[PDB]
């Protein structure tokens, strides 16, 4: 079944739906130390033009955070079922870190 | 490991604050002389410091 124990809602969680691996870049808040994280499909204009070291800065709600040095993966988003019957969206990374109950 | 984690360049507004505190906090925040000589005077320390 593979199950994996999640931390954070204290319970076993199971993989029913799996997305495409999308490329994931960091980004880090000013003012709070913050990190984040971002599709690099829809940002794409914007940290090219980061890159080009022309606009420096990626205001996202009006929270603007600075892109790190490399911070460039490939991920799978994962939809995990837990045993309330309930879905969390989580990445593959994430996912991974976690505790499998049956090894 | 000298390095302090999660820190990154302030933003041109955070930035430009630092600038603004020297000058706009006279004539802006209070225009008593008591606290804006004290402001001025507390700012250079700090800075310094």
């Amino acid at each position: 079944k593979r199950r994996r124990w999640l931390t954070d809602h204290q319970q076993y969680g199971h993989v029913v739906s799996h997305g495409l691996e999308t490329s994931v870049v960091d980004l880090s808040h000013t003012e709070t130390g913050a990190v984040l994280t971002v599709s690099t499909k829809a940002y794409e204009q914007e940290i090219e033009a980061v890159r080009m070291k022309t606009n420096a800065t990626i205001k996202v709600d009006g929270m603007v955070y600075n892109l790190l040095p490399n911070s460039e993966r490939r991920v799978v988003p994962l939809t995990v079922q837990l045993d309330s019957g309930e879905k969390i969206d989580m990445t593959s990374e994430d996912f991974d870190r976690c505790e499998l109950e049956a090894f | 490991k000298l390095l302090v984690p999660d820190v990154s360049p302030l933003s041109p507004t955070a930035e430009s604050l630092l600038s603004m505190f020297e000058k706009v906090v006279i004539p802006k925040l209070t225009s008593d002389e008591e606290d804006r000589r004290k402001l001025v005077s507390l700012w250079s320390e700090t800075t310094l410091q």
